[PDB]
């Protein structure tokens, strides 16, 4: 188990609310109060922009997720099946042998 | 002005994606709209949600456990308690709510937040009763359909949501929705009182018959599907 | 990070959350920069989707890449 | 270019000081009892009584189109329109001070030369002005 792409998916999706309940719930405080200084929705979604930027620096800090998230996924297949033949090469260049000390 | 404009931004953070399935999202877009609700709890475990200001009290039995819904019981405090709130379609005979539905399939609350909407648009505008107009214009739209000698058949609460579908037998034998209708609030003005609308029998004709019972600012328009 | 689309994914979601902050806080709202933000959170799900099964298949790649390698291995000892 | 503030003030009084040409006016809004003003004029140019009604006008820039000071200043040519054209009194300064008076009141200083005005407000109409140069139009 891959652990970067793993603390990245739970810590964009713990396991509720995912980025937009918390920017509704911060809009819905300021409905009781629209005349006051501390009433910036900036303040509290900090938090979750906070996550955002802790996002940001574990994709940017690995490299292998790099080269994961930048291809196709038909990429992907057709390139493990293009790396399964240079294996199933090799089984043959052994079993041959095989067949030859019989 | 601004409140109309702050309201319009609210509407449409709740039409794209109102949370995801939890106590708090249902609690705050339950009293976001104007309604208060109570919360009971029947256990560490279960709990209980409940919406009722004066007609509607619908109540929902939500688990902690297995993050869904048991059932869903609403109960109307006016003069029809006999609304139709199940999907009704071709096919099987299973009656099962809307409400249901949309907490348990989709994980997403939009179809809830609709269902939802048009409830209280229901109960806040009820002396029309809306849910036996409901209930009664999906007959009076069969019946008139049936004088058209025509093939369209009328049913009611198709894809996860309210509304009378109007749907026609196509070449491939399955209903297609085309269309469907469904009572729509007109915010360019409200002052059309809104008739009971009854189709004859005999002279093939819409007569009114509200004379005192009366609908504030709603229309019977037609969509697109 | 110019390679991978759900970088510049989030990056315009920032963008369009950052502006639509400022301006309901500026008391002046807009309609098209909230569609833009709904088009880039739809996009972000199913990226989120796709790199569900961006992982599944690194698993894969990781099971025949260490394979591969323990096979060299014995037939370079061979 | 656009109006960053517009409102009606009444000039509660106004304090020559030891100055012959600039006085100092005290004024508040008239639909406000919130937005108050402290403003130095030039009377000799622009003559203020006490009780007098003065629409005050702050703005980015003085031509009527849109925004697109660090451009060489030239005097006006005949048929030149601008927004000075329809006020009896335009001044120009920077911003030097935003104050948070209260919870809910901000302040703004400008200075016109060293003819400064300190403008109160709510911040939902003190919002548009920020930390540059403005263009203060005054019409009686």
């Amino acid at each position: 188990q891959n652990n970067v792409l793993n603390q990245i998916h739970q810590i964009l999706l713990p396991t509720n609310g995912e980025f937009i309940p918390h920017i509704f719930y911060s809009l819905h405080q300021i409905r009781k109060d629209p005349n006051n200084l501390s009433n910036q929705l900036e303040t509290l979604t900090g938090s979750i922009r906070h996550r955002l930027k802790l996002c940001k620096s574990l994709i940017s800090e690995n490299e292998d997720t790099k080269d994961l998230l930048s291809k196709s996924p038909s990429e992907w297949q057709d390139i493990i099946h293009q790396r399964e033949q240079e294996l199933q090469i090799k089984r043959d260049v052994l079993d041959d042998l095989y067949r030859k000390l019989q | 002005s601004y409140v109309e404009t702050l309201d319009s931004m609210i509407e449409l953070f709740k039409d794209y994606k109102p949370g995801s399935i939890t106590l708090e999202n249902i609690t705050r877009l339950c009293q976001t709209l104007g309604l208060e609700s109570f919360t009971e709890e029947l256990s560490n475990e279960l709990s209980r949600l409940s919406t009722a200001s004066k007609i509607i009290v619908i109540d929902v039995d939500y688990n902690k456990k297995q993050d869904r819904i048991q059932d869903v019981k609403l109960v109307l405090a006016s003069n029809f308690d006999n609304f139709d709130y199940f999907n009704q379609r071709d096919g099987e005979h299973e009656k099962s709510n809307i409400l249901l539905n949309s907490l348990t399939k989709y994980p997403d609350l939009k179809a809830f937040h609709n269902n939802l909407k048009f409830l209280y648009l229901l109960d806040a505008y009820s002396k029309l009763d809306l849910f036996k107009y409901f209930t009664e214009l999906s007959h009076y739209i069969r019946q008139c359909f049936q004088d058209n000698c025509c093939d369209f058949k009328v049913r009611t609460n198709l894809n996860d949501k309210f509304g009378i579908y109007i749907l026609t037998q196509g070449i491939n034998g399955k209903e297609v929705p085309l269309a469907k209708i469904y009572l729509e609030e007109n915010k360019s003005d409200s002052q059309y009182r809104f008739y009971e609308y009854i189709y004859s029998q005999e002279t093939k004709s819409w007569i009114n018959e509200s004379a005192e019972n009366f609908s504030n600012g709603i229309s019977l328009v037609m969509e697109i599907v | 990070l110019s390679k991978v689309q759900l970088y510049e994914d989030l990056c315009r979601y920032e963008d369009t959350l950052s502006k639509l902050v400022e301006s309901v806080d500026r008391f002046k709202p807009n309609l098209d920069i909230a569609k833009d933000l709904i088009r880039t959170d739809e996009a972000l799900f199913e990226n989120v989707k796709l790199l569900a099964e961006y992982d599944n298949i690194y698993r894969n790649l990781q099971k025949i890449d260490k394979d591969s390698e323990e096979l060299d291995s014995k037939t370079r000892k061979i | 270019s656009n109006t960053l503030f517009d409102d009606i003030f009444q000039v509660s009084e106004v304090d020559p000081g030891r100055y012959n040409k600039v006085c100092r006016i005290e004024a508040a809004s008239t639909t406000q009892d919130q937005c108050k003003l402290t403003l130095d004029i030039n009377v000799e140019l622009f003559p203020v009584a006490a009780q007098d009604s003065l629409t005050v006008t702050i703005a980015s820039s003085l031509n009527l189109e849109d925004t697109p000071a660090t451009r060489s200043w030239r005097p006006p040519q005949a048929g030149d329109r601008s927004l000075a054209d329809d006020y009896d009194y335009v001044m120009y300064g920077t911003a030097y001070k935003f104050e948070e008076v209260s919870k809910d009141l901000i302040a703004v200083y400008y200075s016109f030369g060293g003819l400064l005005m300190r403008l109160e407000g709510n911040y939902r109409n003190l919002n548009n002005l920020k930390q540059e140069n403005a263009y203060l139009l005054i019409r009686r």
